[PDB]
């Protein structure tokens, strides 16, 4: 199944922005942008409390964007580095999937779209958790287990 | 009348922080989200939009 | 299925701690903590109208705290000293079985998750029922059949 929807940013191991709906979205902790020509050129917005820069997709990529949706249900999505399990309301991975700059990627559901971009992670045993972002009922928030670090 | 007229200039200006601050502090949700749009009302009351 | 979330607590016949969702959590009528490192470490809350001590989780457990829920049904249910059954609001098990020392254990949902932590039993004849905690409505509760005694 597709995975290719993300774009780099910096000539460096930092990091992707998602097109997701309506906007190219990235986490605001990490810096360096032109990995991409639109990246050049868009005008982000940014907010504290959540860790996003946000920017309306461009006139020529509007077609591509990838679907999303607001909805989580308990068990198993994906993500790039394959499985992730969302129970007890918290997202988890096994410890050594996942690090600093593995970050600004998205979480799918099975049916194909979008539920969250991941920002970090915690090691409070082996079985690692997830900082991330989500569109509860259509209003983003962020989620960070105790003591996460931002990736 | 140069002190009052300063600080008064003054306070106006701080009184207009609030489109500063305030504004983003309740906008910038509704920014962020992928595909959402913000209510009618709220998008009067902020000046925001025409209509999404 | 495992008991294995249960810790022991001192060189006696005394009890139990389970880690339980966000928290380590404790009945409070018995005593001598340290046969188990963490709980020498904690900080505890304790309320003697539920028999609870409980501290929130330190950052290196959480993956191996139990799974918990609210829901109970009527049926069986599943301890160390087999299945016990919920019925008419009571939790209940064959005589005989439970003993001083096996207080703070948890009872499990057949799902594999915790719905309530054992406290003492009561007996009439042949009947067997038990005092325990449970989280019905996502606040703290005790059950106390007549004439129980504490474990």
């Amino acid at each position: 199944n597709d995975c290719i929807f993300e774009v780099k940013h910096e000539g460096k191991v930092t990091g992707y922005a998602c097109l997701v709906g309506d906007k190219v979205m990235k986490p605001a902790h990490v810096k360096g942008t032109i990995d991409n020509a639109d990246l050049a050129k868009l005008a982000f917005k940014r907010s504290s409390k959540y860790d996003l820069e946000c920017a309306q997709i461009p006139v020529h990529m509007k077609s591509d964007a990838s679907k999303f949706t607001h909805e989580k249900p308990e068990g198993y999505y994906n993500w790039h580095h394959g499985a992730v399990q969302y129970s007890g309301g918290r997202f988890t991975i096994p410890t050594g999937a996942g690090k600093p700059g593995d970050s600004g990627r998205p979480i799918f559901d099975n049916k194909g779209r979008v539920v969250a971009i991941v920002l970090g992670g915690a090691n409070e045993g082996a079985r690692t958790a997830l900082s991330v972002v989500t569109w509860n009922k259509d209003i983003v928030t962020k989620i960070t287990p105790e003591g996460a670090e931002e990736w | 009348v140069s002190v009052a007229s300063f600080v008064l200039l003054s306070m106006v200006g701080v009184a207009v922080g609030m489109c500063m601050c305030a504004r983003r502090r309740c906008i910038t949700p509704y920014e962020l989200t992928p595909g959402a749009t913000v209510p009618f009302l709220l998008s009067l009351i902020c000046c925001i939009r025409t209509a999404k």
